């Protein structure tokens, strides 16, 4: 929360070259850590579960897992046939995504 | 504009006696001089959002 008790307020009334509307509010600071600075790690796994997807998957056979329970609409097979999903990617990355 | 007396000049010498005559001397001069006016200007502005 940006305290709403103000330090000082410089504005700059009266201006034709910029119209004196403002420069914005910037924030410098670091995601950095220790010299073990930051892990790539646990999002490997998806990587790799996906790369074995896809050597024994080149891409004839029909695979194809459901998501709704009734039916899509007509006599179709279903379908999720995307990658990275069927295979364990999304979520073992979900645990990195906000 | 305006006029300006330069100098009055020399009018009449202290002439002798008994001479049937005189001198001119010599006429002054007045000058005719004129000035203008300048103006002085500028621009503000603002951003009507603040101004509310």
């Amino acid at each position: 929360f940006f305290p709403y008790g103000s330090p000082d307020r410089f504005q700059t009334w009266g201006d034709c070259h910029t119209c004196d509307v403002e420069s914005q509010l910037m924030a410098t600071y670091v995601t950095g850590r220790r010299c073990e600075n930051s892990v790539p790690a646990g999002i490997i796994i998806g990587i790799l579960k996906l790369i074995a997807w896809n050597i024994n998957n080149p891409g004839d056979e029909v695979m194809s897992v459901r998501n709704t329970l009734n039916a899509n609409a007509q006599g179709l097979i279903g379908g999720t046939n995307n990658g990275a999903v069927i295979s364990g990617a999304q979520d073992e990355w979900f645990r990195y995504r906000r | 504009t305006y006029m300006k007396i330069a100098d009055y000049g020399q009018l009449g010498e202290y002439t002798c006696d008994a001479k049937c005559d005189a001198e001119f001397g010599e006429p002054g001069n007045i000058r005719h001089l004129e000035g203008k006016t300048y103006d002085y200007r500028g621009v503000f502005c603002f951003n009507r959002k603040n101004l509310q």
